[PDB]
């Protein structure tokens, strides 16, 4: 009859970055929705597809929460029907969502005087994301129809950029930490409850 | 697929590199600028090298894109603006010769000195030196000394160096498809593609010159003013009805005639309204000045200063320990970093920079949305007219009641506002035919209308001509007096000081009509006027995105530069100066020379 460990994702010492996004699964366990909610420490909490006070009051099969760091203006994107270079190629919700977006500024954490580099994103994909498609490759991308040759060069671009992450930076360039909450439902015994 | 796809994405990767190096470098130049130590000096150096390492090759990757396969406007110009190699369009060893002239004059500048032979030891550097004879100075021979020996042992070494510069610098320009590099200079102006705010770099020279006709009344009656009062001074120094001698215009060029104002102003019985004692009954501090000009521009419905610009800011001298340059400046280092390094005192001149460089801050804040190239001002004249029509409205003695610096006391004495009118007429109305003959001789210098063995001749008939100042010893080719100047050796467009005044004054005059403001344009003051900042912002959030044509008419209702508004602002006392030389001879004759009698 022991809590879920959300404590586990949301107070990790580093999370992940938005490309290589990172995904927890929740299982066998009681899980408090009103401690994460009722808190006004996060910068956004939204839930979509489900109403956050009737969550409580359901049971699901299994959870899954969704971690990594993005700049501040990019927060608008996790969320459906957005686009842009992270919505687009980093991390994509179903434009018909059922689940919980919490984010809150972590410039405390992230962002070390010179800049933090360990924090990256995909600049360039040759197609769209599917919602939850997370890709990892480090191919180099062919802007043109000239090989690349596993090289950086002209029309050949190394297709992840980092966030320079520094104190310094203004709000909407500063890391965000977000946690996506997914809902899963199958003919399968009920794990998760409240 | 397509050329104009590919540039979109190599754009991309740039304005994501470009961003970050220009961060890193601006942070160094923050350091050191704050902080003068060695270590920071060699830092700020190191990160120099690298943004010029890495644009010249992202220069040679934007070359690979063929800009006449690309359809897109605003793709088409931020590709444009990459593509200039500038310096290395020429041989490496003539580029090198190029670089090293260009320092050369700008060290010979910087630290040539004048001694006075009866002392070898002690000689004068320009700055504060001369400077400070030209602009406190009364004794007529020691303006003089200062204005003819800093022209003839500087003035004379930069002549050879000036001579190569301009034959460099126009087969530069020549190889960038360009006539001359007056021509390069003028392109900053040059707006195709878009039709009906098309500009060209020729029409240019005509609006300068077409506008400058206009001036001509108002500036004819002010030298005419002036040259009475220095004539009572100076009784048997000038002609009545010849130029004014250049050694007497209060600088060491006469860029400027506000120094003259201790000896031309109208009513001296008359004080001035200088807040700055207010301000220390008040215990007023550099915090209380800079929360006061947020105020302003949180009035027009403008943002409230960063939570960053308050922590990040040096707008104090940092006390006594370690040095900083003291110069007010407005920081935009990219990724939502906006500073001001202002070594702030409690005085109403620093309350007035503070919104100038606040304004600066302001248009960096309303640009910041577009893409990095994009975030400049419109035009070379656009960025400080903003700063400027500021510092205009909190001047302003409504502005001061309103604020609670001046006391509900002071009365609108018509006579202060004449002393106040000059003063500005003296800066401003005065620099227009100095900067209007400087950049029109540059320019037919690099045209090729004017011989080397003419080039200080044809400079003292402009000189007469043009702005109705006469050399008081006769220069020769061996000098070269336009080079005495910061902006003419240091290779820098003046013309954008012509523009940017007349901007001032129509943007004035748009956000006052905004303002709904009924009376003088001198007394009027845009705050609470969110419509005025509304109208503003329309420009501002633009950057360099859109034609300054278009930029200008999203403000004023005009796609072109003009003279009117400030005309308008200045014909209380261009109605004053007709009146006050009704028995005086007002305008020129060239054939006068203080040496020649
Ligand atoms: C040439 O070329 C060029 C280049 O390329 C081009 O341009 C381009 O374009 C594009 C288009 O798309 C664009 O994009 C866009 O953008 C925008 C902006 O952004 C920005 O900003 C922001 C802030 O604000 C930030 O965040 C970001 O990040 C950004 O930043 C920056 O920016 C700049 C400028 O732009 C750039 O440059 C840079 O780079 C950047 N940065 C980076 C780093 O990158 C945006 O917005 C968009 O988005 C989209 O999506 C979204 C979602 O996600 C949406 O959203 C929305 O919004 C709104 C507002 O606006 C809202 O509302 C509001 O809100 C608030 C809060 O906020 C409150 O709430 C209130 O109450 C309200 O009201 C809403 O709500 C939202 N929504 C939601 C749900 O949430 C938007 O809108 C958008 O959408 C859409 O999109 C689309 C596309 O995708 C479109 O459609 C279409 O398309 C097509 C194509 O594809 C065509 O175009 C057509 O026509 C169309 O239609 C639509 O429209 C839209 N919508 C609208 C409405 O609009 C995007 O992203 C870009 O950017 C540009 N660039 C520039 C420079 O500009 C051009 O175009 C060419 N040319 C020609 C002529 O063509
Ligand atoms: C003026 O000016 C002057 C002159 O300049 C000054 O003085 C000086 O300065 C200097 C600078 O310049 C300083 O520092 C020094 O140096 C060094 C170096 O570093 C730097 O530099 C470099 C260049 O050269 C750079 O580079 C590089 O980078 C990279 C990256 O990219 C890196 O890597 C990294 O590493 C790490 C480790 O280390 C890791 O591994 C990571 O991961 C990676 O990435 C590299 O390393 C580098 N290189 C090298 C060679 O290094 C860099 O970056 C930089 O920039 C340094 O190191 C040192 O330092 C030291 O010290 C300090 C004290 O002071 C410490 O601590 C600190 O503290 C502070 C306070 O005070 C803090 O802050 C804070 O924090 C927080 C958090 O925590 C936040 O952030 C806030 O906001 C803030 O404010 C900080 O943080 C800290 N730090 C850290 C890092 O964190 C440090 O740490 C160090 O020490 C240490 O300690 C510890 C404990 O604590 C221990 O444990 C350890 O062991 C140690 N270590 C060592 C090494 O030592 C040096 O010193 C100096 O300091 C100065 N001085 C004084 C007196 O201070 C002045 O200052 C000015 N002034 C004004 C007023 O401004
Ligand atoms: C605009 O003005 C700038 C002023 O510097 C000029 O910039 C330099 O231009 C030269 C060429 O004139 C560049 O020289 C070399 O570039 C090479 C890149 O291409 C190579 O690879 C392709 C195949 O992929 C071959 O076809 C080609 O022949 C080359 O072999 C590099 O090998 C070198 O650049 C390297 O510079 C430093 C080291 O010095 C490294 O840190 C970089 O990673 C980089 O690889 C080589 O120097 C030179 O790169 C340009 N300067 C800089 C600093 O990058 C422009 O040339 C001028 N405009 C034009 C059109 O010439
Ligand atoms: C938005 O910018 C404005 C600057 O114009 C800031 O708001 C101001 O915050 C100060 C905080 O001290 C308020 O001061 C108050 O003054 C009254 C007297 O007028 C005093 O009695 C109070 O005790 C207090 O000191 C000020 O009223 C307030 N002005 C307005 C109109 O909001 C603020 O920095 C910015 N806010 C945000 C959200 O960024
Ligand atoms: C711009 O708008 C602001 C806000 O409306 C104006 O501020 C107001 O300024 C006056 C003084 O000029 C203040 O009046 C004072 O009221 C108190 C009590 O009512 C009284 O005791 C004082 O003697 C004085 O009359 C008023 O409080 C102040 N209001 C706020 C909210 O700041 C400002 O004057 C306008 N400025 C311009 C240039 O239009
Ligand atoms: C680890 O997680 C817990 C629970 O999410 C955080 O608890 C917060 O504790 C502070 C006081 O330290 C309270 O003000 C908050 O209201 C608590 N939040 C919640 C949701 O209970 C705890 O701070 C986290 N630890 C760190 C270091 O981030
Ligand atoms: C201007 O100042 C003079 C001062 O002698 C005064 O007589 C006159 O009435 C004032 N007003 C105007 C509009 O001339
Ligand atoms: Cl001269
Ligand atoms: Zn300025």
């Amino acid at each position: 009859t022991n809590l879920c460990p959300f404590g586990e994702v949301f107070n990790a010492t580093r999370f992940a970055s938005v490309y290589a996004w990172n995904r927890k699964r929740i299982s066998n366990c009681v899980a408090d929705y009103s401690v994460l909610y009722n808190s006004a420490s996060f910068s956004t909490f939204k839930c979509y597809g489900v109403s956050p006070t009737k969550l409580n009051d359901l049971c699901f099969t299994n959870v899954y929460a969704d971690s990594f760091v993005i700049r501040g203006d990019e927060v608008r994107q996790i969320a459906p029907g957005q686009t842009g270079k992270i919505a687009d190629y980093n991390y994509k919700l179903p434009d018909d969502f059922t689940g919980c977006v919490i984010a809150w500024n972590s410039n405390d954490l992230d962002s070390k005087v010179g800049g933090n580099y360990n924090y990256l994103y995909r600049l360039f994909r040759k197609s769209n994301l599917k919602p939850f498609e997370r890709d990892i490759s480090t191919e180099i991308y062919q802007a043109g129809s000239k090989p690349c040759n596993g090289v950086e060069g002209f029309n050949c671009h190394f297709p992840l950029k980092p966030y320079g992450f520094q104190p310094t930076y203004g709000v909407g360039y500063q890391p965000y930490r977000v946690v996506v909450l997914s809902f899963e439902l199958l003919h399968a015994p009920a794990t998760v409850c409240g | 697929s397509t050329i104009e796809e590919q540039a979109k994405t190599f754009l991309d990767k740039f304005n994501h590199e470009a961003e970050d190096l220009f961060y890193q470098s601006s942070l160094a130049s923050w350091n050191y600028n704050t902080n003068i130590t060695e270590e920071n000096v060699q830092n700020m150096n190191n990160a120099g090298d690298k943004w010029s390492a890495f644009l010249k090759e992202q220069s040679t990757l934007a070359q690979m894109y063929p800009l006449q396969e690309i359809q897109n406007l605003t793709v088409k110009l931020q590709l444009q603006a990459l593509q200039q190699n500038g310096s290395s369009v020429l041989s490496e060893d003539k580029s090198k010769r190029l670089n090293t002239i260009l320092n050369t004059m700008s060290t010979i500048y910087s630290t040539g000195k004048v001694c006075n032979p009866d002392n070898p030891q002690e000689c004068l550097l320009l700055e504060p030196g001369l400077n400070e004879i030209m602009a406190n100075s009364l004794d007529y021979n020691e303006r003089l000394w200062a204005w003819e020996s800093w022209r003839s042992e500087v003035g004379k070494q930069l002549r050879p160096l000036y001579e190569e510069y301009v034959v460099l610098k126009n087969e530069m320009a020549r190889a960038n498809h360009y006539e001359d590099y007056g021509d390069y200079w003028r392109g900053d102006y040059e707006v195709n593609g878009v039709d009906g705010y098309d500009y060209s770099r020729g029409q240019l020279i005509e609006d300068v010159e077409h506008t400058f006709e206009e001036i001509k009344p108002l500036y004819e009656h002010l030298h005419a003013y002036v040259r009475a009062k220095l004539m009572n001074a100076y009784p048997s120094y000038i002609s009545p009805i010849g130029c004014l001698p250049a050694h007497l215009l209060g600088d060491m060029w006469g860029r400027f005639w506000t120094n003259l104002y201790s000896l031309t102003v109208p009513f001296g019985q008359k004080p001035n309204i200088d807040v700055t004692d207010a301000m220390v009954d008040q215990a007023w501090d550099a915090q209380r000045i800079f929360k006061e000009a947020e105020k302003f521009f949180v009035s027009v419905g403008l943002p409230n200063m960063t939570q960053g610009f308050w922590e990040n800011s040096m707008l104090t001298d940092p006390g006594n320990v370690q040095k900083a340059v003291c110069h007010p400046t407005a920081w935009d280092l990219g990724k939502g970093d906006f500073r001001i390094l202002m070594c702030t005192k409690v005085t109403m001149d620093d309350f007035l920079t503070a919104h100038h460089e606040m304004g600066h801050i302001q248009y960096d804040m309303a640009y910041a949305a577009q893409p990095f190239l994009l975030r400049n001002g419109a035009n070379e004249g656009f960025h400080e007219a903003v700063g400027e029509i500021m510092s205009l409205s909190a001047a302003t003695p409504k502005h001061l009641k309103s604020i609670g610096l001046l006391s509900p006391d002071f009365q609108e004495d018509n006579e202060t506002e004449i002393n106040f009118l000059l003063k500005q007429a003296l800066t401003i109305v005065g620099t227009l035919p100095f900067t209007y003959m400087l950049e029109k001789w540059r320019w037919m210098v690099f045209k090729g209308e004017i011989p080397k063995d003419q080039w200080m001749k044809k400079w003292w008939e402009m000189k007469r001509e043009i702005v109705g100042v006469v050399e008081p010893v006769p220069h020769d080719e061996t000098y070269c007096d336009p080079a005495s100047l910061f902006h003419v050796s240091n290779d820098y467009s003046f013309i954008r000081y012509y523009t940017r005044t007349l901007y001032q004054f129509q943007f004035q005059e748009a956000l006052c009509q905004a303002a709904k403001h009924e009376g003088p344009l001198h007394k009027c003051d845009i705050s609470n006027s969110t419509e005025a900042g509304q109208k503003l912002f329309n420009m501002l959030r633009l950057g360099k995105s859109e034609p300054w044509t278009l930029a200008l008419e999203n403000v004023v209702g005009a796609k072109n530069m003009n003279v009117r508004p400030l005309l308008n602002y200045f014909e209380p006392l261009f109605t004053w100066l007709k009146d006050q030389n009704k028995n005086s001879f007002v305008g020129w004759s060239t054939d006068w020379s203080p040496y020649a009698d």
